[PDB]
RNA sequence: UUCACUGGGCCAGCAUCAGUUUUGGUGGCAGGAUAAAUCCAUAGGAAUGUAGCUUGCCUCGGUAAGUAUUAUAGCCUGUGGGAAUACUGCCAGCUGGGACUGAGGACUGCGACGUAAGUCAAGGAUGCUGGCAUAAUGGUUAUAUGCCGCCCGUCUUGAAA
RNA sequence: AAGCUCGUAUCAGUUUUAUGAAUGUAAGAAUGAAGAGCUUUUAGUGGGCCAUUUUUGGUAAGCAGAACUGGCGAUGCGGGAUGAACCGAACGUAGAGUUAAGGUGCCGGAAUACACGCUCAUCAGAUGGCGCUCAAGCGUGUUACCUAUACUCUACCGUCAGGGUUGAUAUGAUGCCCUGACGAGUAGGCAGG
């Protein structure tokens, strides 16, 4: 109910950048998608 | 920071200087390379020679009088190495080029006036140690310029009637350093050096 | 940059099966989550179980003991290739054990074309005693008072225009 | 109450792990329950699935 | 006696642009002794002009001036963005460009 | 008719603000081997063996054969103690510099601050100041400069043709 | 397009458990969606190619055929020097900020950045040109920067959706408003001028 009732956020791309060269790997092998567990909390914060 | 910046090529790369040159000129800044001929490049020399004397097959066919110009002089042969980098037709370009001017040796009226040297493009400071090298000079010789002797001759003299002066002046500041040297101490003095100076 | 981690796993306890074996190994990665990555990749090689079937039980941190003594590392590397793989043995004076997995990874690159994923670390070990140095290169160094010039120094000008002619001395 | 609540459960994740190498135990730490996805790939060029 | 400047002398190198597209609203300034972004920073916010000879005269002086502002650092170099209320004419791309300093910060 | 007060636009500068963002300086914490180190001790060890001593040798005290565990340098390992400091993370911490925007139009609402009276950065910019009528400013045409722009329409075929 | 029941538990290019010989049926499983079904009728539509993944037939090779999902077709934009098939990115008009892909010697906006090594080639190499050799090449790592119509915020335009508004509103209630979301487009359809 309280997940639903937020509206799906819209971020920004993140201010420092992406990191990475090229986005499109696994974040295990220099890449941004998949699971990154604490990491996410840096790239948000960017994205907010 | 100068309106002019005599360059001196004795020793330095086509390529680098060139470059940096190309920028120079873009962004305003007149220029004037000199010694030309006692310039550098990279790579043994019956390397120059090829990666050329091909540059030189080139020509138009029907009429080989409107095609590539194959300029020898040394002065030219690096001119071109430049008017590569600079739209060298959109009227920003000419605009420069109309900037430069690149002498064989050191003819009047810069003889007499200071020059320098762009650090990131010298062979020693960017050539490994002992490493295969031309030197324009041999390079234009082999391929017509007709003239390496007269400034190579023309030239001692050039040195000369300086490196008499530079006495005359180093004899000069010979005295300054004392003049100095000895009016140092004193008060005056003491307090500057205090502030620095 | 690389750090060292501590890992174990003991493939999720079943009915009759309590508190399994436990495998213990050193594993260098730039962060924890390669770390665990890694881990299981190895796990696969070793044995017959996937990262459904087993858990991370602990991941920790190893700090080098001493980051201010010179030593001389020993270390063993198997590595894949374009052809099949093979055991390999070289020698690393370094500073920490992080500093020295760092170079040689550095070194496989250049010599080797081989990747972080090509490359498994068998075992890192120092060389206490001299005359166990098995390479000419790590032995060069160790002759008593070694003076040497670095002759010919680049020096990187901030400005584009120098008025000197740089005299490159030592 | 809330304020309170989350000072005390970091609090007790820091000390079981202490108690643990104090005991010679290893602690494990409760499964993640949440996750953040971003979508990171446009619009174009993905599959049905 | 020689020097009544008052103002950082730099050249006015482009506009802002890709390979392809440029904005001419924003225009690309190089400054004198400026190596990196941190020492750039010192200059943003500050006023610039461009002082140049015209043909007519127009208010008891044949030379007239273009102002505007310093927004921000552009790369590594120093190289400053900068937009004017009238923009430069891209004939002046290698030009002398006054940068002031007013406002002050110090 | 005596006077006193006052001027409406347009474009700007500064001030305090508000929404967005960029770039600094600085402080307090919480994690880890309750950082590890270093350091202060302590007990062993070997050396790329220091002082000393022993022996072949000019070149003035020499140079390798030993001796020796540190002596007229030190190092390494262990053991114990004492603080830090990076690193990761947090602050509903503080203090700046720059750009862009000012939408809306009596008052209602959520609040903060103040004993109250009120006031405020709280349901979207106000205040001050300057430039003017031979103005200020704004536009049209002509070309120049930087960058970009395959010849329109119909009809085919998988689109180019 | 309209009318009729409903506005729901009506479903979904999805995952999970359950039950058989990748694959069938159910859930008092998750996640998302207030956009569903029943009529009734009305335009346009019968082009392939390339690529992906399973095979089937195959000798110097290439490939030949079948099925499956995308890309172009009806589609601009940033990048790949230039381009039907690559890479990024699905477009109202602007302002500011941040990025993607690709890059930072110069042409060319952006580091002649930092650090570890390797490479001398008599047409190296990565080449679009000039050019490059402790590189401007190769292998790798670390940051910094450049910029699209992409994302974020704000204004503005219009469309759609929900709603306020009368003992009448300091403007034609077919007015005056308040809130949010959205914006490519050929054949064709509807609508306002």
């Amino acid at each position: 109910q309280a997940n639903n009732f937020l509206w799906p956020f819209k971020l920004s791309n993140p201010s420092g950048g992406w990191g990475v060269p090229r986005k499109f790997k696994h974040f295990i092998q220099g890449g941004s998608f998949g699971n990154r567990e604490e990491f996410i909390n840096k790239l948000v914060k960017s994205m907010n | 920071v100068e309106p002019v910046v005599v360059i001196d090529g004795k020793g330095h790369l086509v390529g680098r200087l060139a470059s940096v040159v190309a920028k120079q000129l873009l962004n305003g800044q007149k220029i004037v390379v000199v010694r030309a001929e006692e310039l550098n490049i990279s790579g043994e020399f019956f390397r120059n020679k090829l990666k050329y004397h091909d540059f030189l097959r080139k020509a138009t066919a029907f009429n080989k009088t409107r095609g590539p110009f194959h300029f020898r002089a040394p002065s030219r042969i690096f001119y071109k190495a430049l008017r590569g980098m600079v739209s060298h037709k959109t009227a920003r370009g000419k605009a420069a080029l109309e900037r430069l001017k690149v002498f064989e040796g050191i003819p009047p009226p810069y003889d007499k006036k200071k020059r320098v040297v762009v650090p990131q493009a010298l062979r020693v400071l960017r050539l490994k140690p002992g490493r295969k090298y031309t030197t324009l000079g041999k390079l234009s010789t082999s391929v017509g310029w007709k003239y390496e002797d007269v400034v190579a001759k023309l030239e001692a003299k050039r040195k000369v009637s300086s490196a008499e002066y530079y006495a005359k002046k180093r004899a000069f500041t010979k005295k300054v350093a004392s003049a100095n040297a000895t009016a140092a101490e004193s008060d005056v003095a003491k307090q500057l050096a205090a502030l620095g100076y | 940059h690389f750090k060292e981690y501590q890992v174990i796993g003991r493939r999720l306890p079943t009915e009759s099966v309590p508190e399994p074996k436990l495998f213990r190994m050193r594993i260098f990665a730039s962060n924890e989550v390669i770390a665990k990555s890694r881990y299981w990749y190895f796990l696969q090689k070793l044995h017959k179980v996937k990262k459904a079937s087993g858990e991370i039980v602990s991941i920790n941190q190893i700090n080098e003991a001493h980051p201010t003594k010179v030593k001389n590392f020993g270390v063993w590397v198997r590595y894949d290739s374009r052809s099949g793989t093979h055991n390999m043995y070289k020698e690393i004076r370094d500073v920490s054990r992080v500093a020295a997995v760092e170079t040689l990874y550095q070194d496989m690159a250049a010599r080797h074309r081989a990747r972080f994923r090509s490359i498994h670390i068998l075992k890192v070990a120092e060389i206490e005693k001299t005359a166990d140095v098995k390479r000419q290169y790590v032995k060069q160094f160790l002759t008593k008072d070694l003076k040497f010039p670095l002759p010919h120094r680049v020096q990187k000008s901030t400005k584009t225009f120098s008025y000197k002619r740089p005299s490159t001395f030592y | 109450a809330y304020q309170k609540e989350y000072e005390t459960a970091e609090r007790n994740i820091i000390q079981a792990k202490r108690d643990a190498k104090a005991a010679g135990s290893y602690y494990v730490e409760a499964q993640h329950k949440l996750v953040f996805v971003v979508r990171i790939k446009g619009i174009n060029k993905i599959p049905p699935k | 006696a020689e020097s009544h400047r008052l103002y950082v002398k730099g050249k006015h190198l482009s506009y802002q642009r890709s390979k392809r597209v440029n904005n001419p609203n924003v225009s690309l300034i190089k400054i004198e002794g400026v190596a990196t972004p941190q020492d750039a920073q010192f200059y943003l916010g500050k006023r610039i002009a461009y002082v140049y000879r015209a043909s007519k005269e127009v208010r008891g002086s044949k030379i007239r001036v273009m102002w505007g502002k310093v927004t921000r650092t552009h790369g590594n170099s120093g190289v400053v963005r900068a937009t004017f209320r009238n923009n430069l004419p891209a004939k002046t791309f290698g030009a002398s460009v006054r940068i002031f300093l007013y406002p002050s910060n110090i």
